[PDB]
């Protein structure tokens, strides 16, 4: 049977995924649960960060979403340092997500800026603490990831950087 | 080979069913929406057999049927979505009790945009144990899936659409 704290929670990731402000502004003032997650484990909070929804992504944090929610693959800061958010990186950062958590395959948020080449979010991740010699379970490391994808000035910058 | 589908959602039809016979008896590309809804126990269904494709979500709701014969159906292309988020939502299917038993879709491989939603089917089982990440197109792997969560799977798999051989993933 329905209930109340899912169903709110479902339309809380919907609108956290469509990008609707009014609605989770909505949802936050109905009591919504912020950190609600689908099947696979998916946050609000992933969603907006992966989705490069920034209002969304600093009011669930102002309400206190898990920063460092892990779903079945990642945190909310792969996903927007994977999709070139830098925006979303720098908040999430401020807001205290781990700029070193490693998902299912041992990648860190540099590994996949690095690999997606994406340069000003790799310097914000370094700025911020990012390890460059963290390796992912295939033993790669950011470094590895910018050169085999073809993203050389990110190597430099890695290399620089240790 | 081509039909369209309906546009009716949740929306009470009565009839009914012979519309759906018209409309999808030998149709195998569903130009549409795939709403299949209300059906009593007694219901044949078979005229879904021959489905394929579906280009926008599939809607299974609020049926006593304990069977919808899908296991032919390969790709949901969720170029229209349930409640703007679901290729496939089933839900309230229930009430030997009536109900959808076993969801077995054999053939679903890719879902290409759009969730899954399977909610409320006291009936039902194997829906959660199907990974659906693996169906999901490449750049589907964000959509919501929501759902609920019977003996195990056919031996011969654990993922599977129903209790026989022919079910495993």
């Amino acid at each position: 049977h329905h209930h109340h704290g899912s169903d709110l929670g479902k339309k809380l990731l919907e609108a956290a995924r469509a990008g609707q402000d009014d609605e989770v502004r909505i949802l936050m003032a109905n009591g919504a649960d912020v950190n609600a997650h689908d099947f696979y484990g998916i946050t609000p909070l992933h969603l907006a960060a992966n989705f490069g929804h920034l209002e969304i992504v600093e009011v669930l944090l102002k309400h206190g979403a898990d920063v460092n929610a892990f779903d079945y693959d990642n945190t909310p800061l792969h996903l927007a340092a994977d999709a070139g958010h830098l925006e979303i990186v720098e908040v999430l950062l401020k807001y205290g997500a781990d700029v070193n958590a490693s998902d299912r395959d041992g990648h860190t948020p540099l590994h996949l800026a690095a690999r997606e080449g994406h340069l000003e979010i790799v310097e914000v991740l370094l700025k911020n603490g990012a390890d460059v010699n963290a390796q992912d379970k295939f033993g790669k490391t950011p470094f590895d990831l910018a050169i085999d994808n073809g993203n050389e000035d990110i190597a430099e910058v890695l290399q620089k950087a240790a | 080979q081509v039909c369209t589908g309906t546009d009716m959602k949740l929306r009470l039809p009565p009839t009914h069913l012979d519309m759906l016979r018209h409309l999808y008896q030998g149709c195998q590309v569903v130009q549409g929406n795939l709403e299949l809804t209300y059906l009593p126990t007694d219901a044949s269904l078979s005229f879904l057999q021959d489905i394929q494709e579906v280009q926008g979500y599939v809607l299974i709701a609020h049926n006593q049927v304990r069977q919808v014969p899908l296991q032919r159906l390969r790709i949901v292309r969720g170029t229209q979505l349930f409640e703007d988020n679901y290729a496939l939502a089933v839900l309230d299917n229930g009430d030997s009790p009536g109900g959808l038993r076993e969801l077995q879709l054999r053939s679903l491989t890719e879902i290409l945009k759009g969730g899954v939603l399977i909610q409320r089917n006291p009936q039902l089982c194997y829906q959660d144990t199907i990974l659906w990440k693996d169906i999901f197109h490449k750049n589907n792997q964000l959509a919501l899936t929501l759902i609920d969560t019977c003996h195990p799977c056919s031996p011969m798999c654990s993922r599977c659409w129903g209790e026989s051989s022919e079910d495993c993933q």
